[PDB]
RNA sequence: GGUGAACUAUGCCUGAAUAGGGUGAAGCCAGAGGAAACUCUGGUGGAGGCUCGUAGCGGUUCUGACGUGCAAAUCGAUCGU
RNA sequence: CAAAUGAGAACUUUGAAGACUGAAGUGGGGAAAGGUUCCACGUCAACAGCAGUUGGACGUGGGUUAGUCGAUCCUAAGAGAUGGGGAAGCUCCGUUUCAAAGGCCUGAUUUUAUGCAGGCCACCAUCGAAAGGGAAUCCGGUUAAGAUUCCGGAACCUGGAUAUGGAUUCUUCACGGUAACGUAACUGAAUGUGGAGACGUCGGCGCGAGCCCUGGGAGGAGUUAUCUUUUCUUCUUAACAGCUUAUCACCCCGGAAUUGGUUUAUCCGGAGAUGGGGUCUUAUGGCUGGAAGAGGCCAGCACCUUUGCUGGCUCCGGUGCGCUUGUGACGGCCCGUGAAAAUCCACAGGAAGGAAUAGUUUUCAUGCCAGGUCGUACUGAUAACCGCAGCAGGUCUCCAAGGUGAACAGCCUCUAGUUGAUAGAAUAAUGUAGAUAAGGGAAGUCGGCAAAAUAGAUCCGUAACUUCGGGAUAAGGAUUGGCUCUAAGGGUCGGGUACGAUCAACUUAGAACUGGUACGGACAAGGGGAAUCUGACUGUCUAAUUAAAACAUAGCAUUGCGAUGGUCAGAAAGUGAUGUUGACGCAAUG
């Protein structure tokens, strides 16, 4: 909604900062295996539903 | 013709959100908001329209200065003309039939 | 003008209902929107706000009073027989 | 109230250019302005006058720069001068024609 | 130019009605404009002395 | 925005030592066809309010104006 | 939600200076702006509280 | 031992929405008849859990479409209000 | 269709056409919900059930600015601590009740001090609405995106502070008016009271705003074989300040039946009407200031130089059963009479205080400071929400142009928006949707199922039966086009001391002429009658096979109960519903 409280306005920015694609140098440190940000979201695909 | 919009987030016919239709130094049309009018006050007595006094909000009659919420009378701004004039001749008519009533038991016990 | 043989007031419920809960109706319906002398003004200018509230307009005044009439005929009966009893105590 | 109206036409730089005649427009004006609808009403209640480079049309009844343009273009037309021609005004019943 | 028409009263036939006469022109409002009308010309009449107050009231009645 | 038109009055809001500026707004007015007319207006600004002073008189502007003291901020427009 | 219309009666407190109001059920017969009396010793009339 | 009245059922509190017509109740105005009792005729007026019919609400029939559907109940026409 | 971009174009962009939504929109915003989907730049591996150069996709960034809009404050239905009482206990009841329930003012004026020589009460937590109540902002401009939030101008409210302008001193807290009352002001504590907040719905009438329509004039655009003083378009004035303007109501003067006045609607008048005069309300309107300097409509001159500047105009009207909205005076309806509270004023009363350079007014004017916190982008739906999805489903609301027409019916168009649904190839059978058909006319079939016929409006006519209200649009018939006319509708202005011109045009009739006897020419729009069963009707239900004769219903009847009670809750309770109730009531039934 465009009338929200503080709550939720905290929460979707926490989730605007985390969908992001991971950087590209963590997939070249030594001993890693994460590829992809296996947690990413879209806002058609996943509601958060908060 | 020009089609208006609400200006505040309200989108309902609602008593407190009023629209006028109103064309500015633009010349455009756009939909000025109306609030509520203001009631004339009324006399405790009779329950009639108080005249002389100003209909504004509450707080409007705050920010008002005094001439213009009262009368010059006595129960200026509480009381119409008519009920001042009815209650001030029942309260003398009302003390002179309390005194004569009195002088007569005073007279009756002394005659008894 | 007589537009109506003897529906009367009741014209407005037209054909439902039945023929005696209509008279019925009309009879109170007529009785509660008629307009009844002022006891203190003399005008006829008290009307039915609900039942039992009935406004002298001219006056600006209030009677409590039967359902569909100013004054029913238990009230009557009444204030009869309290102004006797009073009468009688007092003297 | 009955104050003649004024309205003059620079006709200067199609004259120039030599595809335009003051002489033959005018005619047409007089020919075509009607007054209360039909003929004979133009009893010298309006009139028109070319100086050669300026026409200059005098009216105590009504007419109006509408009208004066309307006239104008239709004049234009029947004789093909419109693409060329600009009915332009300049002031208040100042009108000229252009080029560009 | 239907309106000029309709002004000289062309397109107003039985085959151009499609509302009833009450739809289309209220009786109501024909009564209204006629009682306006004869309460004002008998104002009128009272006021310039034309007739008395006694016949202006039989005459209001009347209308 | 109020309205001005007693020149006494407008010399008092002058005076009033609130006010510094005067904007004097010239306006060519018709009252008559025959007499386009120089109206003019001097807005005083206040620090509530902006006293619009009218006068449709040219000369009574003019001395006006050459009465105006020259420490208020004039702009002419 | 009842049949009978109510009555706002005025007294005075005697024991403080102030204005007290009472419900009461009207009776027929009674009118605004009318004396009616509650007590002991109150006189046999329609609407008194004897 | 807990969870649900975001669907839905019902009751409250607070808001909002509902073209055009038809019929013509009470209440009034003016006349006509008659010895009376009374009766009658025009107009006004605008009532109704009235009526035709939009928006809306619903879902009669085609036992129409679809029936691995647009859809785990929809679409069209016809319908009730 | 063409062009551009591109490796590649049915799908992208631009232009040109053709169309549609047709103002209860496919337009412009909002509520819930979503949460960045908004916007820019790169960009096509996957998704957009064809494609894609495009995207609500991917990558990187930008974007949401408030004293005035909301929240915040108040209380409603209700929720819920405390005292207290239950429960083994998680916890339950209870919200003022069986409680010792408590905070602001001139203030004593200097080491003290809401300890003080002083004062009054009685809501007796709190939460609960982004649609109820409510202090205050408008215009113009500005962005890739924000604006009633930014900028420029012009205002207002709340809180605080405080000094100058204006009335009295040997009449301390004004004056005038007959009176309704009027001023720029014109002390007023406790205490009490009143008002505003504060209210339903429908019908007609009146007035206003906006829009629609229309005349002259100024300026552009379209047609111009022919005709159109022609068709379209701009001509606009915000919050706020001052002055002036109404119904209703009220006051003074005479004192009225020969009753008068008066509304569309019949209601008032010796409890004082007609008449004359006057007072009052800020809805509303008008004139100014804001403010033409703004914004729009034009013409002209410099000229990769985040590009500019001048000139003119922006003016007078009119009409109405017009549409919508608001308002006002009213009428109709109820066994229905259509929240509270916060908050703000006012009035009674007179506490205290006040006088010739010293005091009384910050409810008169001007002047000073501040106004915190969170939301603000976008969609709001045949693609941003829910339905597994970019699902023919569902989902609350505001504004609503022209013509026809009774009509926010159907049909066509203007503003705005879209042109989105995999495409191509004259289409066999059978389908789905839409339609015609000679003669017969239900012979079909369980059954006239489905189609057809009827249909608007104006006249004529209308039966049985009836609860007299209906039946009824009963049943039946006749006309309807175009053109040229004719007749009924309607305001001001007087006689030195029996009488008539301008001025909307919108509803009815009548006539002539005319044509392929066509005319509600498309759209749109009842088939009817004679009876039986059944349910009185209006209404309600098996969402997703049964809308009915089922259920409700008013009506009728029976039963219980007088409060230490009836009916029913709770494990219990100093616990509850009916009950803010009391037999014209509540409860249980048929």
């Amino acid at each position: 909604a465009a009338q929200k409280s503080f709550r939720i306005k905290q929460k979707m920015a926490k989730a605007k900062k985390q969908n992001r694609p991971l950087p590209q140098w963590i997939r070249l440190r030594t001993n890693n295996t994460i590829r992809y940000n296996a947690k990413r979201r879209n806002w058609r695909r996943t509601k958060m539903n908060i | 013709a020009q089609r208006v919009t609400f200006r505040r987030r309200n989108p309902y016919n609602t008593r407190s959100n009023k629209i006028k239709v109103v064309k500015t130094p633009g010349g455009i049309l756009r939909a000025q908001h109306v609030k509520k009018l203001a009631t004339r006050p009324k006399c405790g007595d009779c329950g009639s329209a108080l005249q002389g006094i100003s209909t504004l909000r509450p707080r409007q009659y705050a920010t008002v200065s005094k001439t213009h919420k009262t009368v010059s009378r006595a129960y200026g701004g509480s009381r119409c003309a008519n009920c001042v004039k009815e209650r001030i001749i029942r309260a003398f008519l009302i003390e002179e039939q309390k005194i004569v009533k009195k002088v007569v038991k005073e007279q009756t016990e002394a005659a008894k | 003008a007589k537009r109506t043989k003897k529906v009367g007031i009741t014209g407005k419920y037209g054909v439902r209902y039945g023929s005696s809960l209509r008279r019925q109706v009309k009879k109170l319906e007529i009785q509660q929107h008629a307009r009844y002398d002022c006891s203190f003004c003399g005008k006829k200018t008290v009307k039915r706000g609900a039942a039992g509230i009935w406004t002298c307009s001219c006056c600006k005044k209030t009677v409590a009073g039967g359902a569909y009439t100013v004054s029913t005929a238990a009230a009557a009966t009444v204030r009869s027989t309290i102004r006797r009893l009073r009468e009688m105590v007092e003297a | 109230q009955k104050i003649a109206k004024t309205f003059t036409v620079d006709v200067s730089s199609p004259t120039e250019n030599g595809v335009f005649d003051p002489a033959s427009y005018a005619k047409y004006l007089i020919d075509h302005i009607k007054v209360e609808g039909a003929v004979g009403n133009l009893g010298n209640a309006v009139t028109v006058t070319e100086d050669g480079t300026v026409v200059t049309v005098v009216s105590t009844a009504k007419f109006s720069g509408k009208y004066l343009k309307y006239l104008t273009k239709k004049y234009l037309k029947k004789n093909q001068l419109r693409d060329w021609i600009r009915f332009v005004s300049t002031k208040t019943n100042e009108y000229r024609l252009a080029f560009y | 130019a239907h309106a000029q028409s309709k002004r000289e009263g062309r397109h107003s036939g039985y085959g151009k009605r499609k509302g009833t006469r009450e739809a289309r022109l209220p009786s109501q409002v024909v009564w209204i404009r006629r009682l306006r009308v004869l309460r004002r010309l008998l104002a009128k009449y009272r006021d310039a002395g034309k007739i008395d107050k006694h016949l202006y009231h039989v005459l209001y009645k009347e209308s | 925005a109020r309205e001005i038109t007693d020149i006494k009055q407008f010399l008092e809001l002058t005076r009033r030592a609130d006010v510094k500026t005067a904007t004097v707004k010239i306006n060519k007015k018709l009252n008559k066809a025959g007499k386009p007319f120089r109206q003019t207006k001097f807005k005083v600004r206040g620090s509530s309010s902006l006293y619009t002073l009218v006068i449709n008189d040219a000369g009574k502007a003019k001395k006006l104006i050459q009465s105006l003291p020259p420490t208020l901020k004039v702009n002419r427009l | 939600g009842r049949g009978a219309p109510l009555a706002k009666v005025v007294f005075r407190d005697p024991y403080k200076y102030r204005l007290r109001e009472e419900i009461f059920i009207a009776n027929e017969g009674v009118h605004t702006g009318q004396f009616i009396y509650a007590g002991k010793k109150a006189s046999l009339n329609v609407g008194n509280v004897l």
